[PDB]
Formats: structure tokens, C-alpha cells, sequence
């Protein structure tokens, strides 16, 4: 009905987390993590206090255990009056601009500008962002070029003269700073100058907390040749705080799968559950997300209420997963190209 | 008269009421279990309650994956928007190709304003953005033209169709638009893309040789369901075969029939039916109405199958150029 | 005197094609290759009837066989009225535009629309192109973009607007749709994102016939390291009917000698073309082809009319072949940079 | 209140009359010998005598080299220009290379023109040099915009500060920028240029395997003076993560200092004095004003560092991604 | 007074009547094949009948391969057109490298329109198709251009000279400008096209790793007819270096140029050419009108040729940079 | 005070020659290299008579030897009379131009074309470059191009309409040509299309002089996988004349360290000159020029006047040079990435 629909994260209403930052075992569309969530909520406070510029967290662990959950859950703890950038790491490959530009306009999104006006008196309120005054100065009609993008590199000398203007606001009282944060997922996409880049935009006094996303190994930068952990050098590393993800139990895989069929609406029986569980530990945990929708499909078809174990088993032969794919491909490798 | 092409005969999947697939129904034959999967997706795409989620069509070369597929799109109609774009699309030179993955997914969303217009996210995203250019177009806009379209909604003045993209050829998509695919199908507004794939086990593009299975990295396919996609034997080849006969117009005998499924099965299904054309001209340029045994062995001759034209190319490598 | 004269092909007036399709052993301009020109001529029948959209012949075998010389030989035999596209397979790779569009514009412009309109009363008859209506539609002032070539990249949506609005014409009478032929010459230099491109393009509605040519063997491909033949990956090569043609043989080599001394006009003597016939047999085709028009200038300045073996022979010692120029090198190899 | 960020310390380098370097003063702990370097350096930006003299910092990562610098930018005040860089800035996609250093060059030289102005050189060929676009300036403009400064200096209207480059992560450049650079320090109007790189003997990027120290070529590395930083003792690291507890404004106790400087000579410098604020703002969830060594030993079980992470993917290899 | 370059002597071939090869005449000496099988070139230039043929200028550096195709340009004149083109121009940041290569095919095809005025059709081109921009100037706008052309032959305003295309160092075109040289030679509009390379049994660039002599693939060099030079003799050298002091206004002594000779063939026949100038500057100095021995002599000890500093190079190559 | 200040080159007024071209053991702020200065005198006097076109001369030796200041004695000793371009061989690589034009800009720069006017009676004198009239027709408003740069890729076209009339003005004596030097420093660093497009730039009649220098070895050229001396292919080194460039002894070291304390104006002691001159033959010549500078600024923290053995130790011990530079870094090479 409405542009928004299930999606992948649309059950996280945020990070379950009490007064204490204590996470709890089962709160806010979130279940897991304990360590990742505390973690992730102490840097929520970090965020919140809005003090310390230019501190970075990566989110490390495997496929599958919720980083991106964690990150969409800060998402929605911050509210809409904290700006959030979240952008991929294979966004910064423009071709209109370069990948320092496109990782500045990406810290300057994320600093929120409070403006307000008194102008028989009522005070106006112009929140904007450092990037959308960098546009609006760059250019006469520089204001549809945020809307059409079609920006290409703003100067150095004109953002020193916006962060001039923004300073003698702020002591001025005319304008209060909103630091927020800028989530980069998948960041093992970018290359080694753009990791040189983050070592020393992360040093200002107007960077925003950065939190970055990875689920690889001790593999190759994407610039270079050498091996470093998590595909991010050791000089970028030295920089950051990472926050580990552990894999799920079968408790924790269970109540995954609780808290998904409610959002996606969807009345199971319980030893469904227990099957769906079997599953979701012996292959992934979301492959066992996307059955659960099509095996509503295959009750609706066959005009039941109740989703039953056969509904189960008939959408686990009807869509294969990467291992039984593999498989299947061994044998036709001589007829796949 | 319109144009006969490939999947021309292709008029929706083969279902009954229950959900089963027919053995030959709506210019369908065999494949049942991929068809019942399919039908299980039209469900979803009608549903219009999910976003995001994402099928991989895969198998061999000439299985039913782009006929799956239209047949999809025959079976949602012309109210569901669809979105055909091939993988090797996104390397424009005018913008960057996740801005390509992304105008083709805001393509995929439609909204009927009401008289009646239909539109979709893409129009509104570039009616609200000299020579013209292609330009990379932020999300500070498409997060507005999301909170316009919620309140034409909320007015009542427009409904949203969320419709579906295809991505065939996956595997010629680059590992930069696999990751920026993993944020995408991750968002609420995302339509429901269906990828395809026949380049089992080849390295990814833009990596320096590594290997994961069907040219698509292990992280997307965590995201994806696979839908298999079995050879044909040889009754369905001959099936194929007299449905792509009465789809061209083109009347056949029994025992050419019976020659173009042992020329099926000898090299492919689909030399076999470019096969019928070719002997359909040479039967009105000798005046017969329909089809002989001879027509086939002499266009046969006259045109080679890939497999043949590599047995002249390896018994005559040292005259071609290298 | 004008702006064609005598060029590789221009003795080819057609495929010698009677009525049966059967090829003559010398007509219009052709000699040998009997079955691969009764297949040209039945693609050509099939190119005439317009119905069959999205088909694809390749050309193939060794080089000097003629594949070039078949496909102007059904260029001539086509007509003005119906189109022929003739690229290279270098050309789609364009600066200004992507090779995915420079190949929709290569597709579309072998599209032709006739359009009539009765205008005391006059039927104007204005055959454009599928390209042109989209180059006209682009933008104000596109139809210049056309002359000097500087379109960039068409949008899709407008070639949906397009194609209905034709379909509609169509079925309104107000327009005809003449299918034609797309020759990407030298196929094997495309890439493998632009052959996947093709193996989807040529399975729409509005594609036209396309004829391809290949001297390449079991090669890798451009964008690829994988070894198929012909260069061309068999995801395509299923798609196709392959053409092969068959390497010439004395009494063949001969008369395409008789009818090319026609095109140059030279009159040669019967020793003389026997010893050119030795020679292109030998050698090659092509270099015993070059040694026509300037053994005629060898003629030309000893004042004779009739061209001898001596001006043959002259000439054979005057210009070399890679045969014997890559014998020459072997020496000078330390000398060749 | 202003935000607090990395090198908000440094207030200049802590040096007396003599130019020696003090233990400890104006935030600087340590490094005595890179601090009279950095301040003989200084006495040469202040004498503007010399143009086109080039400094190498040299060392390991977290040993002082991009806090010697803002140390420098702190000793000469804001009257002195001072233009930082990283070297990964020069791929821009409107200008080549050259351009970007030849643009930073003319940025970090500064005209005070006398209704006190202040402006660069750069400032001038961007005034005497639609879509804004970066151009390629000829020197043709920058002869005369030399002479027409020198002109400004002779009837006294204008006063010449020269300044300094900084162009952090020198081995992001590739070699034609290295080889433009030996062109740019050559001449009598450059800046004096501070380098920064800690990636000794690695491959030069733009070339094909060849290796060099410092990421540097050896033609380069004539033309500059080396400025080495030695590794800090347990002792200076506590005085590193007292004075960051100073700066941020967080109290600390002497046994959770003492348990701070293990942690740090544990791991590494950064990743103590990024465990300061976690363990301020774990001690007002607990209400306490101080921190103890329960709030670090806490949030030392929260955070990890990258040797104890790259042992986590040592041991657990086959699950994660490669 | 004009400058003399290299090629300044250079006035056409120097053919007789027969057509045979003069052994000195016209500013050439010896290479006698070439010169006859550059003369029956040259008159099929004339005749204008033929169009696309192609000719490849072979052999060692320094074996008048430039100067048989300058000669061929002074023995037609300036009423034929030349378009000398070297064949690293293809890789424009503007137009593709075949639209270079087109660009300069109708360079070379002239006009005359009758008053009398000089046009190619290249000018026309750019007549019929902010800042100016190269453009892909597509066959639409080039064949109607083709039947204005036509249109102005047959009611006598105009008369075509079709002329020649020099592509010296072809072996820097990459393959898929020798791949559009296949379809551009086999037109009837094309240029008599003069190919040259000095770098046989090299790798072809845009592949990775085949060989073909001279830079050229061996379906191009099908195409084309071969012209080998033989290097000359130590005679051959004295004369090249009498016509060089004669036209560079030098006086010689004869013991002079058996020094030079004798250094021409020691290294090679342009270091001793260039030899030349220097010594005659050291002669005025020394205020002598004419060279002797003692002035080559010390003008060969600045100077040196490739093969000595080579040698230099190799004896110590501990202290060069790599 | 002035925008010139001491740079590495600015003691150099210009190569220290007599009448005779002899070189002077140490004159105009120039010493040692008798051979390479005779040598480049003669191409001073080659240039000075402008003559012959396209001449070119590779300044070949070791590093710090003084290839570099050569070329600006030559420079300094040319005037502003005769033209001077001076470039780097990474200049050529433009985003906005091709190698092949950015490298026919830089010829043509070098060809001064001195037009005058008489216009009660006054002549007026225009002295431009080839370059400008090339950019001023090359449209409206392009005289604005040579200011921003903004000039795309002149036509060849306009170029013969240029040459051609500034000879038509020659031949009626309206314009003098001057024409000039070409010095492109570090050639190595061009490919080896930009190589090939020196092997015909340079036989063109227009072509100024075109001195070179080069550092490297034998070594492999920068578009290619051949190695070749100086990194410069024997096509192109069969053009040039190469002038070697000895390296220096104790006396021409000690005395390029007197002209260098003169022109920074520092008073050393005859034992800091000793001593330093062991310094400057045990490591580099560059690193004892540079060690003068902050001599002085020891020396004047100290507050005395004559610079002393100790401050040379004490700057010695405070800067370091490449050798102990690499040393230190081969303990800490698992500290440094
Ligand atoms: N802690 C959690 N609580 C609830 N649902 C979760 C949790 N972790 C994961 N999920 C569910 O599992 C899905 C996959 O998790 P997520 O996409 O965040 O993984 P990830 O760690 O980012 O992995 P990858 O590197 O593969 O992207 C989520 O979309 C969500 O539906
Ligand atoms: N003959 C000389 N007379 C005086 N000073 C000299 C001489 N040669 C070198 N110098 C001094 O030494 C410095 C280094 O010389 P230069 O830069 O010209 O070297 P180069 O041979 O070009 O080397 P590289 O390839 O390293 O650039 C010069 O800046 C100058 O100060
Ligand atoms: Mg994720
Ligand atoms: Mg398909
Ligand atoms: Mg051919
Ligand atoms: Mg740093
Ligand atoms: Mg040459
Ligand atoms: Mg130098």
C-alpha cells in the first residue's frame, strides 16, 4: 500500500537495551548480540553526547550474524533529528567526482547544521547539513544540484570558508551542531586510497562518528596486493574500535524466526519451528527467512490457516540454497559455462 | 502483422488452480518443478506485502530461464510493471552503475495517479531532478519523492504497484554492483528482483580470480533462492519443437518431426528449432506446403551447429588466424 | 572521377543466386563457395519476408575464402529500400556512449519505418529509422544529433514511448516496418559484456537479422580468458547458423582473377594469368589481386598494351608478401627494433 | 562548546630559548629529537629566506608524525598559511595530477594585500583564470600573475608570507606525482613541503613492482631530510593517556591509569586512548565521576583491538569470507 | 630565411623516364627497389582509379622509410593531397580511435569546387555536422555528403583528387584500429594509404602476448604490399653526409667526410648527420670556413652515440637509478 | 620579500664559457663538467643561430651530477629574448588533451613569432608564441584559453592555417621567427605512444630544439615490457645527441659548496667546509646543500656568526640521509607497513 513493505530489517524497531545499556534477551525486534548490542549502545551514547569528532567502530564478524542488523538498529535509536548517511562501499566509484570528494560530501551529509530564525515574531527552524551549504555556495542555482546530484568537486577553499561561517555561528549562538553518524557497509569494497583518505578525514574537528561494516577474512585491499585483516589496513585499524559478532545458537536461530513471522504476519506451528530451526542451523539463517514467506504462499494455495511441516518440506524442494546448488552444478560444470 | 520472435509463443506458466504444473499448457512443456516455483513468486510479486527479495534462475544454456521468467511477466500482465535489463547494462558512461542498478530498481515501482496515469518512481525521480545527461541523482532526493508519493497515497490520489526487475546475465555484473546489490535488496522499497545466471563456477568480475558458483559471490547468494532449471529429454525437445512450428506459422510432417528431434538431441535444442525457417523457405521455393525429411537434411547440411563448426576448427587450427 | 571507384568488393554485384536459390559457378560479380552463398541466399529470403525477428548467421572460415564478399554480395542483392547496417566490430567502442548503446543504436538503425501521408491531395513518403525517432524525440534540437553524431546515451524510457507509438502506427496503417540487416564485420573484436548483450537483444520483437563475420579459430575471448571458438563465447553460438566457407582452388582462384582484371580493366595475357594463379595459389589471394593494377603500371611505362609475364615477375620481385617479408626480417631481426 | 577531536592537544612543540626539546610541554611528551628537527624546521618557514625545501616524517604508525606537523601549524599561527593534504587527493577527475599538486603548491603561498586582506597565489590564478569545472592552469597565467605580485611588492601594497605543504600519506602518490615533485621542489616560489609516510619498503605505486624505503624513490629521497620518530617507552604512553584524559575532560584514577598503560603497551598507543571515553561514559551509566579499573577492564572486554580480531579470523578462517 | 629540417633535401624520387632508379638524383641515393617500387606507386596515385590500396614501407631504422614517402609527396605535388599522420594520434581524449582513423581517411580525399577553391572531404564534413568539441561524426551525415559530392561532379562545380594517408609508426595503433583498417581499406571511397614500422617481430598492443612481424597482424598484412629497404652501404653513408653539408650550406674537406663516413659507419647514419651543424659552429668559432678532421674529431668526443652511452650505462649500472 | 627566493638552481646565472666556448673552472655560478658544458655551449650557439630545426640533445648521467643545472645555465644564458619551455615528462599526461596534443602544445609554445605593426608613426611590437595564434582561431573568446587552460584539442586543421600564413608573413617580412627550446625534464617518464610521436614531431619543420635529461638506466620503458637505455627506445635515441655528466670530486664538491654558501649568505669555517665536503662525497651532494641552511639556523640559535664543525655534527646528528634512513627502518621494517 505504502512506499515502505517487509523488508530485511523492518522487524528492528532498535536495540534492546535498558537504562543500564544491559542489552535485553529479547527487545525491540532484537534478539542476540549481547556484547555486539552493549557495544553498539555504548557507542550510541558516544553519538548522542555529540562531543568527541572523528571516532570509528567496525562492526567485524561472519555472514549472517546481524551486523547491518545492529547498524539499522542505532539507525531507528537515533530518531530523525541525529542525521544518519548510510551508504554502500562500492557508492565512493563515481564518475562525476572523485573518491576523496565522494567520501567528503559523505562526512558533510552527516553534520547537521540547527539554523533558526526569529524573522509578529516566530522562530523558523532551517536544519540543513555542511554538505547542502557547500552546494548552495558553490554555484549560482547550486540548490537543484543537491536534488539532480549533479555536483561535481566542490573547492577546498570554499569548505573553509562554509566551516569559517559555521564557527562564527556556533559562537555566535546563531546555529547549534548536530554531529551525527555515517555508516559504510560493506567497506572492504573500498581501495587503498580511499582507506588513506579515511586516516585523515577521521582526524578533524568536523568528521562524524564512523561506523564501518565487514564480513571478511584476512584477505587482499582492493588498491594493493597485501593481506591484512578484514581487507582494511593495519593503518586504518590502529584507528578504529572493532566490535565482534558471534555466530547464533539454535535458541537464538528459533527466536529469529519468531520475531520475522510476526513482522511478515505469519501464524506457525511449533514443530514447524522446529524443522525451520533444523534448517535454518544446517544451511544459513536466511534461507530459513525467505521460506517462511513462500511457505505462507504454499498454506494460502492450498486454503489453510495453520502453516504445516509439509508446507515446510514442499518449499524446501521447491527452492534450492548455495550448498544443494553447488551440488547440483558438479555435475552439469561440463554443461554450465 | 507483428514480428515472430524468440519467446513469442511464451503466454504465462502452465498452472492449474492448484498450483501444479501442467505437462504442456500456455506454450510451457516439461519443467514442472521450476514452474511451480515460479508460481509460488507470482504469488509474492501479487501479494505486494514483501520488497527485497531476490530469485536466481539457474541451469544450462537453452533451459527455460528467460522463458521462466516472461513467462512471469506474462502471468502478472501489464497493471505489474516489469523491468528487463541485462547484467552488462550498468557500464554507462555517463554515471556511475550502482546509479544504474538504482534507476532500474526505482523503475521496477509503479504508482497509478488518478484520468488514469501510470508512472513509476524513476519518472518522478527524474521529473523532480544544453545536451541531456544522465545524472547521479541522490538519496536526499529519492527520500522526498518517497514521503510525496506516501502522502498521495494518504490522499488517495494515487496506489502503488510494486513490480519486478530482471537482472538477466548476473554473472557480467562486476563485484562492486553485487555489493551495492546487498544494500539494495535490503531496503523496504526495493521490488523484487529475479537475477539469471548459466556461467556455473567462473570467477567474479572485477576480482582478481576467485572462484564462487555461478559468477555470483557466496554473500549474494545467502540473499538469493535458487530455482534449478533440468535439461530436456527428448519427447520435450520434439514438444518445443512443434510449438515453435505452429508459433511461426509453419506446418511440419511427422517424420521431419521425428529428424529435427534426433538434430535436437544430436547437437541443441536451439539449432534445432532455427532449423524450421530455413527448411520452411526451401519447401516454398520447391512449392510444398509443408515440410519433408528432405528439406531438413539438406538445410542441415547447408547450416552447422557450434559443436561441428569446433571439429572444423580443430582439424584446420594452423589455416586460422590465432 | 566520382567518389566510389574500384575497391575490394566492387565487382561484386550479387550472389549468382537463380531461381531455385541454386548458385551459378560464376554470376554477378561471384565464383565458387556454392554452398555458402545458397545459404546466404536462403538468409536472404529470409531477410526479404521480414516475418522471423532476432535471427543471427555467422560467417565463418579461413581467410581470402570470401566471407566479406558474400555479405556485399547480399548487400547489393538487398536493395535501397531495405536497410543494411555495416559496422565494424572496433566501432562500438565509443567515447561518448556505452557499448551496450552504441550496439541499441546499431540495432535500431536497421529498423525502418515507413511512414506515408497524404498531405490537391499528394502521399508524401518519409522512410526514416527507428534511430531517427529516437534521436529526434531526445531533445530539442536533436535532429542535428544525428549529422554530427553527438547523442549521448538515450534513455530507455524513451525508446518505450517510441516502440508503442510505432506499434500503434502499425496497427493504425499509418506506418510500415521494414526489418533489416545489422554486419558486424570482424565480430571477435566485442567484448564478453557486449556478447551478452546480444544474447539478449536478439531475442526481442524489434531486432534486426544479423549477420556476422569470423576468420578467428578456437581463440580467447576480448574481456575473457577463456578459450571457445571462433572468439565468440557458445552462450552466443548456440543462438546462431553458422556459414562456413571452404578455401579456393585453382580453376576458382583463376576466375576470380579474370573478374577482377574486368574491374580494374586490364587486359592480361593466358601465361600470364597462369603464373598469377601460381602465385595466388602459393602465396595468397589478396597479394595476387594487388598485383594486377601495378603490373598494368609496369605495362603502362614500357609503353605495351597486352600485360606479359616479365611485368609479372617485375612486379613480384618489386612488392613482397609476409612470406617472404618475415624472411627478410630474420635477419635483420637484431637490426628490427 | 567545540568538539574535541585527535591532535586537539598539540598546542605547538615544547621547546625553550635554546631550542631543546622539554619532556613534556604544550601537549608534546616525548620524541626530543624529532622536536629540535621540527623546530630548526620552523626557523626556516619564519626566515623566508629558502623556497622548495622538502621534509620527510618518518616512523611507525602512532609515533607522532601527523601531531609533529599540526605541532609546526601551531608554532608558525595562523599568519603563516599552512595548506594539509593527504596525497590520495591528487586522482580528481577534472584535473590531471600535476595540476593538483601544482594548485596546493600555489595555495600554501600567501599575499597580504593593504583593509588588511588576505590571499593565496592560487586565489589569484583562480580570479584571472554553466557547471563550475576545475581547469588545467597554463603557466602561461602564473608568469604574469608573478609578475603582477612582484609588482604589488615594489610599489608596496602587498607583503609575500610564504608558507608550507603538508602532504600526509606521501605513498598514495604514484611516481609521475614524485617525479612532477622533483620539478615543484626545484623552483625559487615553491613552499617548503613536510611529507608524511610510515610504509617503508613498499612498492611505488604506478610501477610494477619495484621497491624503494618509505613508498619514496631514491630521486626523491635525495631532495628531502629525514626526520625519524622512535617508538614510545610504557612511561610516555601513560603521559599520552593522561594528557588525553586531560583534554576530553575525563578524571581518571591512577590504578585504572596504570591498567591503561598496560592495555597500551598491550596493543598499541590508539586503541588506549580510544578506550577513554567508552569508560567516561560507562562511569556516568554508573554514576560514578572517576573511572576505575573495572570500567576499563569492562570495556576492554567490549572493544577489541586489530591484533586480537586478526586472531579471531586466524582461528575461524574457513567461516569467514575471502 | 627557411628552416632546414630533417627531409629538407628530400625533392621526389629520382626516376628517369623507364622509371628505373637513378643511383643520386633528386636528393636521393641508392635504394634502388624502393624507389622503383615507390614509382609505380606513385602512378597509381595518378591514375585515380583505384581506391584503398595500401602499401607497407619495411626495414631497419634509418633506411629511408619517411623519405620515400616525402619523395612520393613531392613527386605528386601539391595538387594531390598528403596527410601524414603518426599512429599514436588515435588516442584522442575526445573521439574514438576509429573516428581518428576515419577522420583522417577523409582528410585525404580532396575537392576541387570551380573561384577556384581547395576543400577535402573532411571539411565538408565538419561544415555539415561553448566550448568546440570533437564529435563521432556517424556514416548517416557521411553518405549524403557522399551524394552532394556526387551531385556537384555531374553538374561540373567540382572535381575529386583522391590523395594518400601517411600512417608513419603504424605499430602503435592498438588491434582494434587495425581491425577497422580492414573495413576501411576495403571501401571504393578510401585513400591510397602509405603504412611504415621499423619494429618487426613485435607484440601487437591491446593484446596480451601475440606475435606477428612488424607490429601488424597477419590479416592486415594480407592486405597490404610490402616494400622492404636493404641497409646501406659505407659509400652510400659519404653521399648521404655530402648532401646533408650541401644542404645545410656546410663546407666539407674531403678528409672530413672519410672521418665521418668512417663514424657513420662505426655507430650509425644520423649520428654522424648530426654531426655535422656542431662541428661547422666549432669551426666558426675557431673562424675557419670550412670542417677538417681535428673539428669532427673533437665534436665526437662531446657527443655521443647511443651505443656508447649505452655502454656507460652498462659499466655502471650500480650507480644509475632503475 | 619577493616571490623568488633561494631555490636549488637560483646561484646559476648562467654556463661559465668564453669566446671560445672553453669552460671556466668556476664562472657563473657553475663548476666542474668542462666536457658536458662545452658540449651544451655548442647547442647554446645552435639555438642562438636558429638554423635548423628540430635538433635534439639527451642530457644523460648520475643523479646530482648536474643535468638539471646545465639546463638552467642555458637557460639563464638564452634570455627572455628566445623562448624557454620548461616541462616535466608527467605534464603530458592530461585529463583534458591528449599525450600526442599536450605534446604539440609544448612544441609549438617554443616557435616565438615576433610580429610588428607601424600603426604619428610608431612600432608597436607583438612578440607571441605560435600557440597562442593557434588558441585565439581556434574560436570565439579563445584568447581566454590560454589563461584558464581550457583549451580542449586544437584541429589539425587550424594548425596548417596558422603555419601557412605565418610563412606567407615571413616571405613579406611582416613576422620573424625566433625559434626556441623544448626542455623536458625526466623524459623517462613518457610512454612509448608520446616516444613514437617524438620520432616524427621532431622531423617537421616548425620544430624547436628539444633538450632532454634523464637519470635512469637501463631500463624498461613506461608503455612497454622492453628494456632499452635511459629508458628511451633506440628509435628515438638514434635523433639525439647524448651528453654525459661526470660525477664530482672532493674539489668540485667542496667548491659547489662555496657558490651554494654564498647564495643562502652563510660564513662557514675552513674545518666545517672539510667536514662537510666529507659528508657530501660519503652520502650526496643534495643532502651536504641542504645541511648549510640549518647550519646557519643552529648557528644562529646559538647566537654566534661563524657556523662551526658542531653545528655541523649537531644538524648531522638532527636530519638524516637516505643510507642511515633505510638502516633504521630495516629493525623497525615489522613496525613500518
Ligand atoms: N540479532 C538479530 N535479531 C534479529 N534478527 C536478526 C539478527 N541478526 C540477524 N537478523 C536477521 O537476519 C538477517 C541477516 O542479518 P544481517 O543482514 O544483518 O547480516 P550481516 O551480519 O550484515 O551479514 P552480511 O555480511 O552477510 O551482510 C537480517 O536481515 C535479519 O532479518
Ligand atoms: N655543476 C654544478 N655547479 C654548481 N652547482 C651544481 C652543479 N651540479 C649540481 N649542482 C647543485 O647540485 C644540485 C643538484 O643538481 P641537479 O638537480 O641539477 O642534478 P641532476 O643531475 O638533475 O639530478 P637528478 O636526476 O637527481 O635530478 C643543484 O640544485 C645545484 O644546487
Ligand atoms: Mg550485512
Ligand atoms: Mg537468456
Ligand atoms: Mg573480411
Ligand atoms: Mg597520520
Ligand atoms: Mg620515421
Ligand atoms: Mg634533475
Amino acid at each position: 500500500t505504502r512506499i515502505e513493505r517487509i523488508g530485511a530489517h523492518s522487524h528492528i524497531r532498535g536495540l534492546g537495551l535498558d537504562d543500564a545499556l544491559e542489552p535485553r534477551q529479547a527487545s525491540q525486534g532484537m534478539v542476540g548480540q549481547l556484547a555486539a548490542r552493549r557495544a553498539a549502545g555504548v557507542v550510541l551514547e558516544m553519538i548522542r553526547e555529540g562531543k568527541i569528532a572523528g571516532r570509528a567502530v567496525l562492526i567485524a564478524g561472519q555472514p549472517g550474524t546481524g551486523k547491518t542488523a545492529i547498524a539499522m538498529g542505532m539507525a531507528q535509536a537515533l530518531g530523525p533529528d541525529t542525521p544518519f548517511t548510510a551508504i554502500a562501499g562500492s557508492e565512493i566509484f563515481s564518475l562525476e567526482m572523485s573518491k576523496t570528494e565522494a567520501l567528503t560530501q559523505a562526512f558533510r551529509r552527516s553534520i547537521g547544521v540547527r539554523i533558526k530564525e526569529e524573522t509578529k515574531r516566530k522562530e523558523v527552524v532551517h536544519t540543513v547539513s555542511l554538505h547542502e551549504i557547500d552546494v548552495i555556495n558553490s554555484r549560482t542555482q547550486g540548490f537543484l544540484a543537491l536534488f539532480s546530484g549533479d555536483t561535481g568537486e566542490i573547492k577546498s577553499e570554499v569548505r573553509e570558508q562554509i566551516n569559517a561561517k559555521v564557527a562564527e555561528w556556533r559562537e555566535e549562538g546563531k546555529a547549534e551542531i548536530i554531529p551525527g553518524v555515517l555508516f559504510i557497509d560493506e567497506v572492504h569494497m573500498l581501495d587503498i586510497e580511499s582507506f588513506s583518505f579515511l586516516n585523515r578525514a577521521l582526524e578533524s574537528d568536523m568528521a562524524p562518528v564512523l561506523i564501518m561494516a565487514t564480513n571478511r577474512g584476512i584477505t587482499r585491499i582492493r588498491g594493493t596486493s597485501y593481506q591484512s585483516p578484514h581487507g582494511i589496513p593495519i593503518d586504518l585499524l590502529d584507528r578504529l574500535l572493532i566490535v565482534s559478532t558471534t555466530p547464533y545458537s539454535e535458541k537464538d536461530t528459533k527466536q529469529i524466526l519468531r520475531i520475522r513471522c510476526e513482522e511478515e504476519d505469519v501464524e506457525m506451528s511449533e514443530d514447524a519451528y522446529t524443522v525451520l530451526t533444523r534448517i535454518g542451523l544446517e544451511t544459513s539463517l536466511r534461507y530459513a527467512i525467505q521460506l517462511i514467506t513462500a511457505a505462507s504462499l504454499v498454506c494460502r494455495k492450498r486454503k489453510g490457516t495453520e502453516v504445516q511441516v509439509d508446507d515446510i518440506k514442499r518449499v524446501y524442494s521447491l527452492f534450492l540454497d548455495e550448498s544443494r546448488s553447488t551440488q547440483y552444478m558438479k555435475e552439469y560444470q561440463d554443461a554450465f559455462l | 502483422t507483428q514480428r515472430i520472435a524468440s519467446h513469442s509463443h511464451v503466454k504465462g506458466l502452465g498452472l492449474d488452480e492448484s498450483g501444479l504444473a501442467k505437462q504442456a499448457a500456455s506454450g510451457l512443456v516439461g519443467q514442472e518443478n521450476a514452474r511451480e516455483a515460479c508460481g509460488v513468486i507470482v504469488e509474492l510479486i501479487k501479494s505486494k506485502k514483501m520488497a527485497g527479495r531476490a530469485v536466481l534462475l539457474a541451469g544450462p544454456p537453452g533451459t527455460g530461464k528467460t522463458a521462466l521468467a516472461l513467462a512471469i511477466a506474462q502471468e502478472l500482465g501489464s497493471k505489474v510493471p516489469f523491468c528487463p535489463m541485462v547484467g552488462s547494462e550498468v557500464y554507462s558512461t555517463e554515471i556511475k552503475k550502482t546509479e544504474v542498478l538504482m534507476e532500474n530498481f526505482r523503475r521496477a515501482i509503479g504508482l497509478r495517479i488518478k484520468i488514469i496515469q501510470d508512472v513509476t518512481l524513476h519518472d518522478l525521480d527524474v521529473a523532480n531532478a544544453m545536451k541531456p545527461k544522465k545524472t547521479e541523482i541522490t538519496d536526499k532526493l529519492r527520500g522526498e519523492i518517497n514521503k510525496v508519493v506516501n502522502k498521495y497515497i494518504d490522499q488517495g490520489i494515487a496506489e502503488l504497484v510494486p513490480g519486478v526487475l530482471f537482472v538477466d546475465e548476473v554473472h557480467m555484473l562486476d563485484i562492486e554492483c553485487f555489493t551495492y546489490l546487498h544494500r539494495a535488496l535490503e531496503s523496504s522499497i526495493a521490488p523484487i528482483v529475479i537475477f539469471a545466471s548459466n556461467r556455473g563456477n567462473c570467477v567474479i568480475r572485477g576480482t582478481e580470480d576467485i572462484t564462487s558458483p555461478h559468477g555470483i559471490p557466496l554473500d549474494l547468494l545467502d540473499r538469493v533462492m535458487i530455482i534449478r532449471t533440468m535439461l530436456y529429454t527428448p519427447q520435450e525437445m520434439k514438444q518445443i519443437i512443434k510449438i515453435r512450428a505452429q508459433t511461426e506459422g509453419i506446418n511440419i510432417s511427422e517424420e521431419a518431426l521425428n529428424h529435427l528431434g534426433e538434430i535436437g538431441t544430436k547437437t541443441t535444442l536451439r539449432y534445432s528449432v532455427q532449423l524450421l525457417t530455413p527448411a520452411n523457405l526451401l519447401a516454398k521455393i520447391n512449392g510444398k506446403d509443408s515440410i519433408e525429411k528432405e528439406h531438413v537434411e539438406e538445410i542441415s547440411e547447408l547450416f552447422y551447429d557450434a559443436k561441428s563448426s569446433a571439429k572444423i576448427l580443430a582439424d584446420q587450427q594452423d589455416k586460422y588466424m590465432k
